[PDB]
């Protein structure tokens, strides 16, 4: 299984260093001229904060599956828990409110025109950074690490019935962090796309084509993008929790970092998805 | 343009009282409102400040934790709330206005004052001279020497000139060092430099008789100095 | 800094915090340049210097404003109005035949130079097509052979006021960024401030798509 | 029209008759101003950052 | 007769034309290159004044040299304090197509006009704390592109009817008309002694009239297109013009003719605004290529560039002491170069 975790720690560090990379370079373009005087711009700005943080915390992950222990004690055990758990809700919540924003922008213009102030997107920014601190709390408490099962692991300690409450809490994880937020996204962006037909964007040629196919193909780019980085995992937490499959597996543990990575791509590739799909970044040579 | 203020009267000592003052005339959110004292034997002595907008407070060492400041712009009211009246804070107290910009005249403009009667480090102002006996058509020079030098490194020396006349509020000569003030006749000069100052009146007049106070701005407390009176 | 410049910078902040009140409650509102020629009529649409008028429409406030007595050269002075929502632009199609150089033709020209222009490259224009009733009037006696000598058409309202609104579009240059909204004036009916509505409506949905920057 | 063109004649008239001097003259007195101003002039000379009121 | 009278005009402005070729020996460069050049000037910005939401056409210095006031089509007059960058006062305008702007040299009024064809003069010096218009001069039937202080009582104004006024604040009523353009005037410039003033207009001519009397006593004629800047020199012997064909051109009163063209192959864009240093070394133009270019007078060579605005450079102007130089433009900032 040599081969197996090189590659395994090839992708980790590639996906790390995309990652990294895209995020400096919207922080500089944001800097440079994509100043926050837009809700759209603040957001962006938001998400690549959290993309970096997220991003900044693989490597530890990468270090624990090489070498198969915990060196990092009950301290960095609920520090890295905590980290990851903030990072998946602020970043679901932040692509949650831009759906929502351009969902106001388009159905509801005149109310937007009040609705959509920097004011109101730095206070819905800041309320969305709060509220994910109040799931994370509990992740900062109930997390001390254990040296059983003949190394050193994590596990979220909790009274009787444990069963019953961890699986109270992953349910509670997969519904409040995947399917409302998808089903927001895709009825927001749904509603907009209808909008965007009815409007003055499809009445002829090299116009159609050129604004309402790109947007189609924008908004399904994102949330395919949703998907795809954010289901198997998901998924393979409900199947561990649900069944009892080896968890000493080689081929079982390749697939559940595999679908790790796969969600680490999910920061990775948000802000270049931003750099290649925004018309405003296009604009600004 | 006038500040009318209300309250007063007998009050027993830890008593509490509230001082009013409506004005009319002028904007009024625009102006910062100052409270000045006197006693009935004494010179000015400053209380408190407050801003345009309520933002900054600023209150006398010795009425601080016991007086209220406060103004009401929409209804044009400006408030001191008293409380645990001593005896020692019984004299008449003035409203000033105050506008706070390049080339202002800061207080400018004063109230006729009500007088609170109770039942039985900051730099210094002096002017060492008092009972300057005067003639009409003459020249005097009244001097004011403080303890710190007021010339700050903005270029400005700011020295405040009053002129009290019996039975009457004070009202602003010069307000930074040698600056005529409106409504003023150009015969008051101001002059000195860093510690020691004068106003120089070149010809006199039987209206130019009163006690002349000398004010410092440089830094709070505002303090005043013993001023010198003019009689023939 | 020394007891008033204190002061002094507080008062800058306070009125630093009223122009930028001013500036979103100014940001909330759309602007309107209305132009055309004088004969066209642009009191239809409303009933020395520059004349404002402000209506508001459903929570919707307008601000239209009237050049129509600048006898300047507009080349110094157009600039000015570079962020406009959208242009209101009268034409009678009454004056086909009347000479004050056709009326019409004059209409034609002034449409041209002001779709055409350097600052108006991406602004909406709301044509307005008046006196109807008059037109529909007077076609039946006069044809559209004197405004046209290449009509080659038939002699009735619809046909007539179609070939007008089509020959008018097609002075429009650059028909990809710019819409040209073409409406015939209602006399006893307000569907005129609702056909300007739907025009900014559509230029805010456009604003709003291209500062979220998918457009 | 009629008086319009009597006008611009006499206009014409009033700025013809007019006393001149040589372009020479002309460029030596505007050298001498420049010439003799250039030592208050702080937009070409460089000025020390104390004189400078703005830093 | 009038064959004959346009065969009359021709026939002066031929003598005029051959009295001018006659007038002129030595051209200003022959006699300009043995003197010595300034290489280059670096003018960093020391101050950039923000606040304005809006396009800022014009914007005026005051005789300290400390304080300034900027117009802009959000409707405000600011007043600036430029040594701290404070703002003294936000005057609101009745009017937000505001063109131009004035400052008094006392230092009490500040005047401002546009589309509105009115210029308004406003009392900075009250008892009450709030700045009060002190009234409205109408009387133009064109926009105000210009307005110069004579002093509190008399202002000059140019409009886009062809016409100068001078006005009595008094009274606000017109003392003088000046009439003879043929274009919308559009920029003014009053002498140092405030004796004469010059015009330039949509005529691509500079007329120099005289205040006291009424009368045009000198037309200037080289440019191509409409002048949108002017400006005398420092000792009132002469002037700058800026218009839309990317050029300046230096005119001479006592010489009646132009002296130096300021050109560069490169430079296609129009001239908003102009102006001159202290000694005169110096013209300052701004373009509408975001710049603002420095020539030297004396020798026509550009000495430096301004470059720090993103949108059209529209006003700008040196102090009484020549310490620094206001430039406004249309992204709604203004910047103090030294
Ligand atoms: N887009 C950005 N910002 N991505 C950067 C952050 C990406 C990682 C987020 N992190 C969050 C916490 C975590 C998790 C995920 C999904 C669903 C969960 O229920 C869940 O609980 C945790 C978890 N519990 C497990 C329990 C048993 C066996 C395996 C488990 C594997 C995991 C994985 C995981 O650590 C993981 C995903």
């Amino acid at each position: 299984s040599l081969a197996l975790a090189i590659a395994i720690t090839a992708l980790y560090s590639a996906v790390c260093a995309v990652g990294l990379l895209g995020n400096v370079l919207v922080m500089f373009g944001i800097v440079r001229y994509t100043k926050m005087k837009t809700a759209t711009n603040i957001y962006i700005f938001n998400l690549a904060l959290a993309d970096a943080l997220a991003t900044s915390t693989l490597p530890f992950q990468s270090a624990k599956y090489l070498m198969e222990t915990w060196p990092f004690g009950e301290l960095l055990c609920k520090a890295v828990l905590s980290i990851d758990y903030y990072n998946m809700f602020t970043s679901i919540f932040t692509l949650t409110m831009m759906s929502v924003d351009r969902y106001i922008a388009v159905c509801h213009p005149v109310k937007a025109l009040d609705f959509r102030t920097p004011a109101k997107a730095k206070l819905i920014n800041i309320c969305i950074w709060v509220l994910a601190s109040g799931v994370g709390v509990p992740i900062m408490v109930m997390a001390v690490t254990r040296p059983r099962d003949g190394a050193v692991v994590c596990m979220l300690q909790f009274p009787s019935p444990s069963w019953y409450w961890d699986t109270v809490t992953k349910i509670c994880v997969f519904l409040f962090a995947f399917v409302v937020p998808i089903l927001i996204i895709t009825v927001c962006y749904g509603l907009m796309l209808l909008r965007l037909r009815s409007v003055r964007l499809l009445s002829g040629s090299k116009e159609k084509d050129r604004s309402l196919r790109r947007i189609t193909r924008m908004v399904l780019v994102v949330v395919g993008a949703f998907v795809v980085c954010w289901a198997p995992i998901h998924i393979f937490v409900i199947v561990w929790t649900l069944v009892d499959i080896d968890r000493r597996d080689p081929l079982v543990v390749a697939a559940l970092h595999l679908c790790i990575a796969l969600g680490y791509a999910n920061s990775s590739l948000n802000p270049v998805l931003y750099a290649f799909l925004d018309e405003n970044f296009k604009r600004c040579f | 343009v006038q500040l009318v203020e209300s309250g007063g009267g007998l009050v027993q000592p830890g008593g509490s009282r509230k001082l009013s003052c409506s004005a009319s005339g002028f904007a009024f959110s625009s102006f910062g409102m100052h409270w000045v004292r006197q006693a009935p034997e004494k010179g000015l002595e400053w209380v408190a400040y407050i801003s345009s907008g309520s933002g900054t407070i600023y209150y006398a060492d010795t009425v601080k934790g016991r007086f209220t400041i406060s103004r009401d712009d929409p209804k044009n009211t400006l408030f001191l709330q008293m409380t645990s009246l001593r005896s020692e804070d019984t004299a008449m107290y003035y409203c000033v206005r105050s506008i706070y910009y390049y080339g202002s005249s800061p207080f400018d403009f004063w109230g006729q004052g009500t007088t609170l009667t109770v039942s039985s480090s900051d730099i210094v102002m002096t002017q060492a001279t008092s009972s300057v006996p005067v003639t009409p058509g003459e020249s005097v020079s009244i001097s004011c020497r403080s303890s710190k030098s007021l010339l700050h490194s903005n270029g400005n020396t700011y020295l405040y000139w009053f002129l009290q006349r019996p039975g009457q509020s004070p009202q602003l000569l010069i307000y930074r060092m040698s600056n005529l003030a409106s409504g003023v006749p150009d015969r008051f000069s101001g002059s000195g430099s860093g510690t020691a100052f004068t106003l120089t009146i070149s010809r006199l007049e039987a209206e130019d008789v009163g006690v002349y106070y000398c004010m410092q701005h440089l830094e709070y407390p505002l303090t005043f100095g013993a001023g010198t009176k003019l009689e023939l | 800094l020394s007891a008033e410049d204190k002061a002094a910078v507080e008062r800058s902040k306070m009125i630093d915090r009223n122009l930028r009140e001013d500036g979103e409650k100014a940001a909330r509102e759309v602007k309107l340049l209305l132009l055309g020629a004088g004969e066209s009529g642009k009191n239809t649409i409303v009933k020395t210097g520059i004349v404002e008028t402000h209506f508001t429409f459903k929570d919707l406030h307008f601000k239209m404003f009237d050049v129509g007595a600048q006898r300047s050269e507009r080349k110094k002075w157009i600039h000015c109005f570079e962020g406009v929502t959208a242009i209101i632009f009268c034409v009678a199609l009454s004056d086909y035949d009347l000479v004050l150089m056709n009326r019409m033709h004059a209409s034609m020209k002034l449409f041209d130079s002001i779709c055409n222009n350097k600052w108006f490259t991406d602004t909406s224009i709301i044509l307005f097509l008046n006196k109807k009733d008059l037109f529909e009037e007077k076609i039946k006696k006069s044809p559209l052979t004197i405004c046209y000598p290449e009509y080659a058409g038939s002699n009735t309202y619809e046909e007539a006021a179609a070939y007008i609104q089509c020959q008018f579009e097609d002075l429009n240059k650059r028909k990809d960024t710019k819409e040209i909204y073409t409406h015939f004036t209602c006399s006893t009916d307000t569907k005129n401030v609702q056909f300007v509505f739907d025009a900014v409506t559509d230029v805010i949905i456009k604003n709003n798509l291209k500062d979220c920057g998918l457009f | 029209s009629i008086a319009q063109a009597r006008k611009l004649v006499e206009q014409l008239k009033m700025e013809a008759n007019i006393d001149r001097i040589k372009v020479s003259k002309a460029a030596a007195d505007l050298m001498a101003y420049c010439e003799a101003h250039a030592k208050e002039d702080p937009l070409l000379t460089p000025v020390p950052a104390s004189e400078n009121p703005f830093r | 007769e009038l064959d004959q009278l346009r065969q009359e005009a021709e026939q002066l402005k031929n003598q005029i034309r051959d009295a001018r070729k006659a007038c002129a020996d030595a051209t200003l460069s022959q006699i300009t290159n043995n003197i010595d050049p300034v290489g280059r000037i670096q003018m960093r910005t020391r101050r950039t004044l923000r606040g304005h939401l809006a396009k800022i056409y014009a914007m005026h210095w005051g005789t300290d040299s400390r304080l300034l006031v900027s117009a802009s089509q959000d409707g405000k007059l600011i007043i600036w304090d430029s040594y701290t960058t404070n703002k003294v006062h936000a005057i609101p305008l009745r009017s937000s197509w505001v063109m131009t702007c004035a400052y008094a040299p006392s230092g009490n009024y500040v005047a401002c006009g546009g589309l509105d064809n009115i210029c308004s003069i406003y009392n900075l010096k009250t008892r009450e704390g709030n700045v009060r218009v002190s009234r409205e001069l109408a009387g133009h039937t064109g926009y105000l592109s210009c307005c110069r202080f004579l002093d509190d009582n008399q202002i000059v104004t140019s409009s886009g009817d062809t016409t100068c006024a001078l006005w009595d604040i008094e009274t606000g009523q017109q003392t003088t008309t000046f009439t003879g353009h043929t274009g919308d005037v559009m920029s003014l410039s009053l002498a140092p002694d405030t004796r004469l003033f010059v015009s330039g207009a949509c005529d691509a001519s500079a007329k120099l009239w005289d205040v006291r009397e009424g009368m045009c006593r000198q037309t200037f004629t080289g440019h191509e297109s409409d002048i949108n800047a002017i400006c005398f020199f420092p000792n009132g012997n002469a002037f700058a013009t800026g218009s839309d064909d990317a050029t300046c051109r230096l005119f001479d009163l006592r010489a009646d003719q132009e002296l130096m063209t300021y050109s560069h192959d490169n430079i296609i864009c129009g001239i908003t605004s102009v102006s001159f240093s202290k000694s005169g070394r110096l013209l300052l133009a701004g373009y509408d290529d975001f710049n603002c270019n420095v020539w030297d007078a004396l020798k026509a060579d550009r000495a430096g560039v301004l470059a720090g605005h993103d949108n059209r450079v529209s006003c700008l102007g040196v102090t009484d002491d020549g310490m620094a130089v206001a430039t406004g433009s249309w992204d709604s900032f203004l910047k103090i170069w030294n």
